[PDB]
């Protein structure tokens, strides 16, 4: 028998089999549903696309989200989210096959319980099991000892873990992600007088975001170069033509993450909540903290973060010091190669959450030493 | 007018591989300027390290 | 036996490349950890040898791509890794070039 590892994250459902290098099926959490109104008849559509398909057809409908910040808000659209990947994308009957399920730290608790009453009654999976991502991508870096920053798209946090022991007072979660840098960047192109407001023009402005965004070591000295020269200046080709010429937003964007109050948000930066979740933890361990900084997720994928970061943290921790960020080339995905890992582990069979056990306990066996 | 933004379309051609072998040649030389900037960046880091060594 | 001399000097050839796989010697790089390799020599003959390209193998050994969906991403490496990753090279194409051998042998066999 095989597990399946379902990291869903806000924004890229990314799912496969436990043993594999990398996820077979990586589409947008998307669910679309057309807004106009139909006269071919004998057309025979549907009313609902799901994943990629509704990629295909954005200008046909209106694409939804059912997870906000890491929290799921539409259950329904969650339901055919699963239902696609177990039956479409991978192909695989899910009462035959226990599932590995991901979320964030400090979500709700019926967001968790909710979700394996789900996976039991109606995909009638025989086992599960949720893991926090932060753990995950520290089993895929080869570690047993760092802090981990896991910028996803819809939820940031920091998890401090020395031993395999993690330290739960000292967890960050921040609720700034690559959502709040798409709107952000919708909002600032509007300055040269190009206006994306549809959702379906939201997924052109990620592709600009992806494509051409980049972090700045120094922002002031960048922000001077961009008003003095134009070397920066970079095109994009939208969909039909017209193309758009970005200068200093291409890295006012992801500054966002280091100054959030560009947003209106009153937190500190990733680089000062990294640093404040280390002077939260013990004295004896902030030295492994300081030089094992393991970066994640899809937010964390700007050319220069790790630089500007690694700048950042040293000018915050003293001199004496060596700090050191760890980030790889498939950062992206880390949470689902860890997924694997874990889920391959033979000591691991022996934690899954049975169908009887839950039949027997309800669904608060989740929260339970069952965690 | 195909002959009109043909010829158009090979004046194009020119300059445009105008534009990819000045990338080529360009990405040459930042090549070997790179190498030599991370010859220089290791020999450093090693030269910090024996600097706090003998502090 | 049935097989032309040829393939009795690629038989040779590819269990000294094997031999040669052993000397390759990587370090890591300057301010991360990524395995770049230092000496060149070694991987020059045995691309030579192997019929591949030399910097091609060397790519393939320091970043492995691999299949995400519909793309593909670049895996990183460090000396550990790239290490037993040669190993079990080595291995495998021993054990290949091995069972073909017996498979021709048993076509020379086979009546
Ligand atoms: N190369 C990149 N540069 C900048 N941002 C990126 C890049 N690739 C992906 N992203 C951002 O990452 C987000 C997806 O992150 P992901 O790892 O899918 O998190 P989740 O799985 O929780 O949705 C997207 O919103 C996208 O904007």
């Amino acid at each position: 028998t095989t597990a399946l590892v379902c990291d869903n994250g806000s924004g890229l459902v990314k799912a496969g089999f436990a043993g594999d290098d990398a996820p077979r099926a990586v589409f947008p959490s998307i669910v679309g549903r057309p807004r106009h109104q139909g006269v071919m008849v004998g057309m025979g559509q549907k009313d609902s696309y799901v994943g990629d398909e509704a990629q295909s057809k954005r200008g046909i409908l209106t694409l939804k989200y059912p997870i906000e910040h890491g929290i799921i808000t539409n259950w329904d659209d969650m339901e055919k989210i699963w239902h696609h990947t177990f039956y479409n994308e991978l192909r695989v009957a899910p009462e035959e096959h226990p599932t590995l399920l991901t979320e964030a730290p400090l979500n709700p608790k019926a967001n968790r319980e909710k979700m394996t009453q789900i996976m039991f009654e109606t995909f009638n999976v025989p086992a599960m099991y949720v893991a926090i991502q932060a753990v995950l991508s520290l089993y895929a870096s080869g570690r047993t000892t760092g802090i981990v920053l896991d910028s996803g798209d819809g939820v940031t946090h920091n998890v401090p873990i020395y031993e395999g022991y993690a330290l739960p007072h000292a967890i960050m979660r921040l609720d700034l992600a690559g959502r709040d840098l798409t709107d952000y960047l919708m909002k600032i192109l509007t300055e040269r007088g190009y206006s994306f407001v549809t959702t379906a023009e939201r997924e052109i402005v990620r592709d600009i975001k992806e494509k051409l965004c980049y972090v700045a070591l120094d922002f002031e000295n960048e922000m001077a170069t961009a008003a003095s020269s134009s070397s920066l200046e970079k095109s994009y080709e939208l969909p039909d033509g017209q193309v758009i010429t970005i200068g200093n937003e291409r890295f006012r964007c992801p500054e966002t993450l280091f100054q959030p109050s560009f947003i209106g948000m009153e937190s500190a930066g990733i680089h000062e909540t990294t640093y404040n979740s280390i002077m939260k933890c013990d004295i004896d361990i902030r030295k492994d903290l300081y030089a094992n900084n393991v970066l994640s997720g899809g937010t964390t994928m700007y050319p220069g973060i790790a630089d500007r970061m690694q700048k950042e943290i040293t000018a915050l921790a003293p001199s004496t010091m060596k700090i050191k960020i760890i980030a790889p080339p498939e950062r992206k995905y880390s949470v689902w190669i860890g997924g694997s890992i874990l889920a391959s582990l033979s000591t691991f069979q022996q934690m899954w959450i049975s169908k009887q056990e839950y039949d027997e306990a309800g669904p608060s066996i989740v929260h339970r030493k069952c965690f | 007018r195909a002959q009109e933004r043909l010829a158009t379309a090979l004046q194009k051609l020119e300059e445009a591989e105008k534009a990819a072998d000045e990338s080529e040649r360009g990405m040459k030389v930042i090549e070997s300027r790179a190498q030599k900037d991370e010859e220089k960046m290791e020999i450093q880091e090693i030269q910090l390290k024996e600097a706090k060594h003998i502090a | 036996l049935g097989f032309t001399s040829e393939e009795k000097n690629s038989m040779y050839k590819l269990t000294g490349a094997i031999m040669h796989f052993g000397n390759m010697k990587f370090k890591l790089k300057q301010r991360e950890e990524q395995a770049e390799p230092d000496g060149t020599e070694e991987a020059d003959k045995s691309a030579y040898l192997m019929g591949l390209n030399s910097a091609d193998l060397l790519k393939g050994l320091c970043h492995p791509r691999v299949k995400v969906g519909n793309e593909y991403v670049t895996k990183g490496q460090n000396v550990q890794q790239v290490i037993y990753a040669t190993g079990a090279l080595a291995k495998a194409v021993y054990e290949r070039m091995f069972n073909w051998m017996v498979t021709r042998i048993n076509a020379t066999l086979e009546t």
